[PDB]
């Protein structure tokens, strides 16, 4: 038993879309297990508080977007949101 | 008669050597035997998972180096080259880890 | 044995060359004769504020072992989150 | 019948489902919209795309084809936009950036 | 004349009148308290919510606020602080 | 049925009633222990009574009945042990603790 | 004669007062230029967060809350104006 | 009130401030600067000089970590 859950597969794939030859050793894969779990909590943090701040009740697409510009610095905020808006519209395109 | 390097040049070799590699620096076995000793009075008969004795080592040493780096500006900022104890007291003071 | 432990002189575990390598990694060309006894104060003081938070996790969950999944969680409090052991 | 992955539905490599599972179980909010978890995957898709891609360049630029943490710190310390995001962490086994101050050089 | 704003104005007001029966408290020097209490409160509960998330336990019980209070508070205040609860819970349980 | 507040039952002034709600609705967990808010009430008590009794003392040093944002900042910083709870907080109109390095003062 | 980049509106004597409160004895002549840099960095961030909430909350008025919060993110909470 | 209404103007257009919030910044800027000078002196006195110089603000801002 002892099923422990992680992102060991997904990171390895997104490596392949960007590099089909480079393999990633486990140590430098335990980090990316830590790194995603870090950013996921950090972004979800301010994701929640806005819903709390405005006295809303539900995280949605919007209260995530106004969380990315706070946390990720520089033009990443401008790159990522573009990779977010096209994500939902594609999603709602096949909804 | 025997060849000798000038003072200081052997150090610069290391500064380009140790900054290149990425192994640990503090001797392993004594550093664990410190953690048991210091942790001895927080609780009785503690058993450290040996995965989490190194986990301090890769987390305290990336803090000393974050210190010796940071005094090195100050000793530079005082027209000197060597770091001295009076330097660290400053260095920890701006961060807020002693005052 | 079933008693006693290593509880003396270990703070001298960090010998003079042992710290020297550290200072070399930082990039210090020349080292003073008195720095050694000072960091040994600094180094131990920091270690107190990590184990004392580390142990307090274990005592709560009624364990008797500190797991890396906790020294990571103690460190996360003090800013120094530590990738590569958990998450 | 004929179920298909929401990750595939939006064309996202990351798991759309699991993220939506940590938006309830974590108690980040009482209710989560159908739109947020998709967005949080894609950003994570983008954000872990650039930390990896840049690392992959450096390791190949050190003739090694497998990423090891020393190859992984160089992609975050040398990338100015990310360095402000990992400013606190200390990647295990990471090494440090090669840097000697100018005053430290010998007289010549 | 509606939408009651909520604050700890009245509660900080009482506990003033027990360690200083004479002192009067300014208005702004009570906005600080109405922020410092909401501050420490959130830094505690929001830190308890981590312990009942790591330990897979789906509730916050007195133990959790009894270590979180032992963690955040620096050194000596831990010794007195948990004393104020322990007697509080016992007195609460002695007449629950 | 005759009612008395839990605040009376635990010998406490901060509202174990109200603090209980902000846990339930503050999204800190699905379920909050019945003995949880009371313990949170007292630990605030010791953390509100501690500053003021230090703060009221600085009021006497100014011979002022009214307690002033100046005094709190004065009270919260001298006490070395309470400092480390508020190392990175700035209080409105607080001013600064009067201190001057010994070198700036003339030798004679 | 006020139509200029208002950063000079943080006049030099004002800078001097702060350093006194900070316990600075002798202030160099060039500090008056670099400080107007630092303060220009700092407000560049805190307002950057501050507008984002307001733009989010459909409010065209940046309010006292939406600057207490923005200061909270930088790890400099500001007691007094709300909470 | 005429400085911030200008910096904010570049982040978005037509920002009507609330008169209390302008005070809120006005406390932080003073609170941020005052602490910096206090630590600045520590570097100056560490230089054995007694006057601060712009090369000390830039040093005392890299030790804290704001420089990056």
């Amino acid at each position: 038993k002892t099923r422990k859950e992680s992102y060991a597969i997904y990171v390895y794939k997104v490596l392949k879309q960007v590099h089909p030859d480079t393999g990633i050793s486990s140590k430098a894969m335990s980090i990316m297990n830590s790194f995603v779990n870090d950013v996921f909590e950090r972004i979800a943090g301010e994701a929640s508080r806005l819903a709390h701040y405005n006295k809303r009740s539900t995280i949605t697409s919007r209260e995530i977007q106004t969380a990315v510009r706070l946390l990720l610095p520089g033009e990443l905020a401008k790159h990522a949101v573009s990779e977010g808006t096209k994500a939902v519209t594609k999603y709602t395109s096949a909804k | 008669k025997p060849h000798r390097y000038r003072p200081g040049t052997v150090a610069l070799r290391e500064i380009r050597r140790y900054q290149k590699s990425t192994e640990l620096l503090i001797r392993k076995l004594p550093f664990q035997r410190l953690v048991r000793e210091i942790a001895q009075d927080f609780k009785t008969d503690l058993r450290f998972q040996s995965s989490a004795v190194m986990a301090l080592q890769e987390a305290s040493e990336a803090y000393l180096v974050a210190l010796f780096e940071d005094t090195n500006l100050c000793a530079i900022h005082a027209k000197r080259v060597t770091i001295m104890p009076k330097d660290i007291q400053l260095a920890r003071r701006i961060r807020g880890e002693r005052a | 044995k079933r008693h006693r432990k290593v509880l003396r002189d270990n703070i001298q575990g960090i010998t003079k060359p042992a710290i020297r390598r550290l200072a070399r990694r930082g990039g210090v060309k020349r080292i003073s004769g008195l720095i050694y006894e000072e960091t040994r104060g600094v180094l131990k003081v920091f270690l107190e504020n990590v184990i004392r938070d580390a142990v307090t996790y274990t005592e709560h969950a009624k364990r008797k072992t500190v797991t890396a999944m906790d020294v990571v969680y103690a460190l996360k409090r003090q800013g120094r989150t530590l990738y590569g052991f958990g998450g | 019948a004929k179920a298909k992955t929401r990750s595939s539905r939006a064309g996202l490599q990351f798991p759309v489902g699991r993220v939506h599972r940590l938006l309830r179980k974590g108690n980040y909010a009482e209710r989560v919209g159908a739109g947020a978890p998709v967005y949080l995957a894609a950003v994570l898709e983008y954000l872990t795309a650039e930390i990896l891609e840049l690392a992959g360049n450096a390791a190949r630029d050190n003739k090694k084809t497998r990423i090891i943490p020393r190859h992984l710190q160089l992609a975050v310390r040398n990338d100015e936009e990310l360095n402000k995001l990992l400013g606190r962490v200390t990647i295990a086994q990471g090494g440090v950036l090669p840097n000697i101050q100018s005053v430290l050089l010998p007289k010549c």
